[PDB]
């Protein structure tokens, strides 16, 4: 079970160079939900206790290619990881340059392959879950937007994969969470086969 | 190595994921052979670059994919057997085949499949030439794998692939080595793709189509499309050839497309690569479009399948050939104009049939010989079209349909009949990628075949937005063929043709959301302008196809009723063996298979071994291409051909009194397409002898064709000419009466009437008895499949005819004697009897009979029958007895020679017929009432003669035994010969086999009935 | 608008005419419609931007029309008046002057309205490129909009400059554009086409 969660196995099937695989284990799309347990709160649009924001301080480490990521990152935070605010573009923190190109692709055109020098951002967050959440029901994590493709790990176990950068990706975490302290690990790739469909005239971050 | 292992490869469970339908699979394309010589491509010789891997493979069966050991990936298991490929592993005894109609064979929980997922491990050890590995690209082609597989080459994982009815190709260039190589294929029976493969057929698995290796150069032809355009009168055509290449573009590369008509080149074109400007960014550098002008092209049609040969050459400017491909080209234009489906400017009349790929011995493995036999039989029975039943077929099928002339409806492999509400998957965007693959890959593979005239989006999947999307995609990519789809009411926005299933001719079927209007009414609903072609009609289950002539009258009367496809061609029965090793035909449930739908797998016009059922002759007669009108004494012949003159046709005619022929002649047919020819018969004879004169005409083809032999009869018709009523006139039989019997003597004949029962119990000639069972009234028949009419094996119906007959007590009614009286006339003996058939005190029928035995030895029987108006109308009104004799031949003057029913007798001809007793029994796999001959004036069994106007069947099996026996191989001949003579018989129905379908006028609904019989 | 743009392909429709890319495009369209279909402010769906015209576009147009018939669908692809759009939506079509390009001409909008067989409304998806000191001739567009019933307006390109902040050796911030980060081949100041500055200070053209 552990060998198939490792970086070697997960990255061996280069899902980010495959137009046939645009996600793995992602839930169905839906209109925005908050899961109110009281009708008055839903009517007046009060904040819901069932929707918890993970925005804040995360641990971040930049790598020149996904193959350069060490296997220890999946179980514990790297010594060289910094602390950054999320949401954010890592080009606005000096890790690598933003690119402004109008028409010409920022990478060599050869769909669907992308360059091996594919900058990679490793985000990790250590958080706590109430026992009532884990006693019943379903707990999902929602990524409103990730540029441009990512693999997700919860407590060292591989959860899923997602591509489209401007739409939310949701994954069921019920079977992966435990009481008390939990750790999420997110590996974000700058280029993917989805980048070929994202050639807008704007800064590429 | 760790990522090639079973533990890693199987971990992601790609077969339980609708998002993953393949991994590392190459793009779909028309069939390729990679000829390195232009002449070889033109003459379609076998290519040395295309190598077949069919033959002997190693096979091992496992109950689940997790049970496969890791050693299988590097070396062959000791327990693996050697099997022939292609094959279904259910036909080798590894696990049972399952026949289910609607209900899925697994628990419904998409996209998940059961953990007990049977797994077939195929391995082949083969050798590769060094020249193949020195340059170019080597790919492996799996024509069909059921239902999903993982592929390994030399221990390394290659790719996955799902769809079972379309080819999967993988690049093996980086995996092969010089000398010995090993392939390992793990085939899973169930996958998420099984949810889209819920067709009404046997569920099997394995590598059931061909496997081959193809070698191509690095700079190669990757795709080519052909398209034909015409002027108004089809005198000028332009052949449109677009070619796509893969590899490195070089300025010296050229593409040549040449068109060959048999042996002479009629057109040719050459160009460098680089297409027209497409958009703001330019055009396709790796594509070239060739335009060829053809003067007065020969047009392709089912009647005349004229074919050209197109050769595409990729070569250098200096003239060095790199690679050639080829295809057959047919010049034809299909379009819908003003509500009519037109081919080459003429409206089509579809004489179609649905055909599954089925072989009784090999299951779903198809071979050229069986396909050719099928095509020959279909053409010989006046079919001009075939519908590929709910999946793409073997690639050779379309080539054969191109060559022999059949129109083809090509269907994507999508059917979700078992979902509730049946569109649960097709309305879900998460399943759109898989459906799109199933449609687009079929269009990419088959778009060059001229025989394919219509695309179909699948079968019985409701109506979802995915259907609309794929309809629009096909209309965008291939606008040269109309698209049809039946699901969701048959007239939705995803179909160009109204294509209902089992819509009736005149009767509406108002279901809540998806009503089945009568086709005539359907045509004129407000706002409706499309043509109507039934995708399925006249369900041919067992003894069926009653009412077929009504469909064909409607087809000929209404311009926008352009025909339909009969369901269906061949029975899906499988061969099993008894303890003696004698084979017998098996249907659903005979393999112990999980919930099944019994004999509903056999709906064919021919047996599984391609032996015709009697209904096939009715189909041939109704579909015939010449129609006849008689206005004394002129026969007017009308051709229904659209394109061909009648140049291989000879009209024979004959006039008979009983047959007993009186005159005959021969007239050659010279009629233009849709034309008319008047044939004036010479002075017909006028005999003074009593009897009815009959005129019979037949159209005979004197010269053999590609699909028929010399002397083939293609059409016929019969009429009554003139009748002369018999106005002429003809020892005293001795009556002896005892308290038990009335016994009559005349010379050497004796009749015995049992006074307690009231029936004729014994008849003597000399000292030998003639009856084993007394002569008694019969009001029931062994139920046909249309009578049982229960589609699902669990959904009992109280409205089925058999259930009504059982509940009313027709099969248990007891006869009570009301009167039995004998009188001696001046020259005859008169016996009068009366009986009442009762069930729990309710009188169902009353029979009153008079037996008159005269001095000439003949017994005249008069029968009058009253039927209670509140009981269900009986199956038959007639008599029944078991004769002691077993004779060899049956001779009768009536309709024949084949089995015919009041619902299904338009193809039978009145004449004198002689057949062996075995030919009087139709061996339907599920036993039922069979072998009836209607319109009979005289019947000759061994010593006896019966005269009147009756229907009869005669066989070694009683109605009770046929009722009680579930398989034809379990029937045993009885001691004598059973004879049923009916004054009246109910129709057989056949519009569908899951609801009552006998029209009101073929039911025995009259209160009273009378018939007369003479026994001599 | 769905997140689909393949401007850099040659031809522009290389991916959008390929069935192998249909699943990815379909995901990008269907997930957006599923997420946003309840918002009253959304009045029009768009299939993407500058991806040519391919059969995938026709398929997705029909899918949206089937699932959500309450909103029209538009797309500027190969010529802005293809079968995958309910609205003629040209980009930078001029008021009175034709721009004949092969296979995708940019007719003047007035002429475009009356081409034989054309009945759809015309709404420019991009017009009056507001690069720097620009928006000359805007009044001509608005005279045309008010005069012609079937000219129902347009969307100016565009709202805000895409300039980024950098700092000098003194720490004084300054606005940067393409090429100022050493970026691989760039398109210099073409990232600033806004009516307002990056900090939302108006330009005179506003
Ligand atoms: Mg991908
Ligand atoms: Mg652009
Ligand atoms: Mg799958
Ligand atoms: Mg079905
Ligand atoms: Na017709
Ligand atoms: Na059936
Ligand atoms: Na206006
Ligand atoms: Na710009």
């Amino acid at each position: 079970t552990m060998i198939t969660d490792s970086l070697a196995v997960v990255l061996q099937r280069r899902d980010w160079e495959n137009p046939g695989v645009t996600q793995l284990n992602r839930l169905a799309a839906h209109p925005p939900f908050a899961s109110w347990r009281n009708s008055e709160e839903a009517r007046t649009d009060r904040p819901s206790q069932q929707l918890r924001s993970l925005n804040g301080e995360w641990r971040f480490a930049w790598f020149p290619a996904p193959e350069a990521v060490p296997e220890s990152w999946l179980e514990c935070d790297l010594p060289e990881a910094d602390t950054v605010v999320v949401p954010s573009n890592w080009q606005m923190h000096g890790y690598d340059a933003p690119i402004y190109t109008n028409v010409t692709y920022p990478i060599t055109v050869n769909p669907p392959f992308v360059p091996t020098e594919n900058p990679t951002g490793c985000y990790s967050l250590t958080f706590n879950v109430d026992e009532s959440w884990l006693q019943e029901g379903q707990t999902r994590i929602i990524f409103d937007g990730v540029n441009s493709a990512f693999h997700l790990w919860c407590n060292g176990r591989w959860v899923g994969y997602g591509q489209d950068s401007r739409l939310p990706s949701e994954f069921d975490l019920s079977a992966f969470l435990r009481a008390g302290e939990n750790r999420l690990a997110v590996m974000v790739l700058r280029w993917s086969d989805g980048s070929y469909l994202e050639d807008q005239d704007m800064w590429r971050m | 190595m760790i990522t090639d292992s079973l533990a890693v490869v199987l971990q992601r469970r790609d077969w339980e994921n609708p998002g993953v339908t393949q991994l590392n699979r190459l793009a779909a394309h028309p069939p390729f052979a990679s000829w390195r010589n232009s002449e070889e491509a033109r003459t379609d010789r076998p290519s040395q670059q295309l190598r077949s891997l069919n033959g002997e493979w190693r096979f091992a069966w496992f109950p689940a994919p997790e049970a496969v050991p890791e050693s299988w990936l590097e070396c062959d298991l000791p327990e693996a057997d050697t099997v022939v490929v292609p094959s279904n592993w259910q036909m080798h005894g590894y696990d049972a085949p399952i026949y289910t109609n609607v209900t899925y064979p697994i628990t419904v929980n998409p996209p998940f499949v059961p953990t007990e997922n049977p797994t077939g491990c195929y391995s082949l050890t083969f050798n590769v030439d060094e020249s193949w590995l020195q340059e170019g690209q080597t790919r492996i082609i799996f024509d069909g794998v059921n239902s999903a597989f993982h592929l390994w080459c030399n221990g390394r994982w290659v790719g996955y692939g799902q769809d079972s009815r379309l080819p999967s190709e993988f690049d093996l260039s980086a995996f092969l080595r010089a000398g010995e190589n090993r392939l390992a294929v793990m085939v899973l029976r169930w996958s998420d793709g099984s949810y889209l493969e819920d067709q009404d057929m046997w569920r099997m698995s394995g590598i059931f189509r061909d496997v081959s290796l193809l070698h191509k150069p690095t700079t190669q032809i990757s795709d080519f499309h052909v398209a034909t355009r015409f002027n108004d009168d089809f005198s000028r055509a332009v052949l449109e050839a677009e070619v796509q290449m893969c590899g490195e573009l070089r300025d010296y590369l050229r593409v040549t497309v040449s068109l060959w008509q048999g042996e002479t080149q009629v057109a040719s074109g050459t160009a460098p690569f680089g297409g027209e400007i497409i958009d703001e960014r330019g055009g396709y550098a790796d594509r070239v479009t060739l335009r060829l002008n053809v003067e007065n092209p020969k047009l392709w049609s089912a009647e005349i399948p004229n074919l050209y040969r197109a050769v595409v050459e990729l070569h250098t400017a200096d003239g060095t050939l790199i690679e050639a491909e080829a295809c057959d080209v047919g010049f034809r234009e299909v379009r819908i104009e003003n509500g009519l489906l037109l081919l080459n400017g003429k409206p089509l009349l579809i004489r179609g049939v649905n055909r599954h790929e089925h072989h009784p011995l090999h299951g779903q493995v198809m071979d050229e010989q069986t396909m050719v036999q099928d095509i020959l039989l279909m053409k010989q029975n006046n079919f001009n079209a075939v519908r590929c039943s709910h999946y793409p077929n073997h690639p050779l099928w379309y080539t054969l349909c191109d060559r022999y002339g059949l129109y083809v409806v090509d269907e994507a492999n999508i059917e979700t009949h078992g979902m509730v509400p049946m569109n649960r998957l097709t309305d879900d965007p998460r399943w759109l990628p898989a459906m799109s693959e199933r449609v687009t890959r079929m269009v990419q593979r088959d778009r060059n075949h001229p025989s394919v005239i219509i695309w179909s989006l699948g079968n019985e999947s409701g109506h979802g937005a995915n259907h609309d999307a794929l309809y629009r995609w096909i209309k965008s990519v291939d606008p040269s063929r109309p698209v049809q789809y039946e699901g969701g009411g048959a007239d939705t926005t995803a179909t160009d043709i109204i294509c209902p299933m089992y819509a009736r001719v005149d009767e509406d079927q108002p279901f809540p959301a998806v009503p089945k209007w009568s086709i005539k009414k359907w045509l004129s609903l407000p706002g409706e302008t499309r043509p109507l072609i039934l995708c399925e009609y006249a369900h041919a289950m067992g003894n069926s196809l009653g009412g077929f002539a009504k469909y064909w009258q409607a087809f000929r009367q209404y311009p926008r009723l352009q025909g339909g496809f009969v369901w269906d061609w061949v029975d899906q029965s499988l061969i099993k063996y008894d303890e003696n090793g004698n084979p017998w035909s098996a249907y659903g449930g005979d393999f112990g298979d999980t919930p099944n739908d019994r004999q509903f797998c056999m709906n064919g016009l021919v047996f599984a071994d391609r032996t015709p059922h009697p209904a096939l002759t009715e189909a041939k007669h109704q579909q015939q291409f010449f129609q006849f009108r008689l206005s004394g004494q002129t026969i007017e012949v009308t051709s229904e051909y659209l394109f061909r003159h009648s140049d291989n046709e000879l009209l024979h005619w004959m006039v008979a009194l009983d047959g007993k022929p009186l005159a005959s002649g021969e007239v050659p047919l010279d009629v233009a397409p849709q034309g008319k020819q008047l044939i004036e018969l010479p002075e017909l004879p006028q005999p003074e002898s009593a009897g009815q004169l009959w005129l019979t005409v037949r159209v005979v083809q004197p010269n053999a064709t590609a699909w028929s032999e010399a002397g083939h009869i293609s059409a016929w018709q019969q009429w009554r000419l003139a009748e002369n009523l018999s106005v002429t006139l003809p020892a005293i039989p001795h009556l002896t009466t005892s308290e038990m019997d009335f016994c009559i003597e005349l010379g050497n004949k004796r009749w015995q009437f049992n006074r307690q029962s009231g029936f004729l119990s014994q008849m003597w000639i000399g000292d030998k008895k003639q009856l084993l069972t007394p002569l008694r009234d019969q009001f029931t028949r062994a139920p046909l499949d249309n009578d049982i009419g229960v589609s699902e094996a669990t959904r009992i119906d109280p409205n089925a005819w058999v259930e009504r007959w059982k509940a009313a007590g027709h099969y248990q009614a007891e006869a009570a004697l009301l009167q039995c009286t004998a009188d001696t006339l001046a020259d005859a003996v008169l016996i009068t009897t009366a009986h009442a058939w009762q069930h729990q005190g309710k009188t169902l029928f009353i029979s009153r009979k008079t037996y008159r035995i005269d001095g000439s030895g003949q017994m005249a029987i008069t029968v009058d029958v009253e039927v209670a108006s509140d009981t269900p109308h009986p199956a038959r009104i007639g008599l029944n007895c078991q004769l002691a004799q077993v004779a060899e031949r049956v001779n009768w003057l009536g309709l024949g020679p084949q089995e015919n029913y009041p619902d299904r007798l338009t193809a039978a001809c009145f004449d004198r017929w002689d057949l062996p007793l075995s030919d009087m029994y139709t061996p339907y796999v599920f036993p039922s009432e069979n072998g009836l001959r209607c319109g009979t004036r005289e019947l000759n069994y061994g010593p006896h003669q019966w005269r009147g106007d009756f229907q009869f069947n005669i066989s070694r099996y009683s109605q009770q035994q046929l009722m009680e026996t579930s398989h034809r191989h379990l029937l045993h001949a009885e001691e004598g010969t059973w004879l049923n003579i009916d004054g009246f018989h109910m129709g057989i129905g056949g519009d569908d086999s899951w609801s009552p379908s006998v029209s009101a006028e073929l039911q025995l609904s009259a209160g009273r009935y009378h018939y007369q019989l003479v026994w001599c």
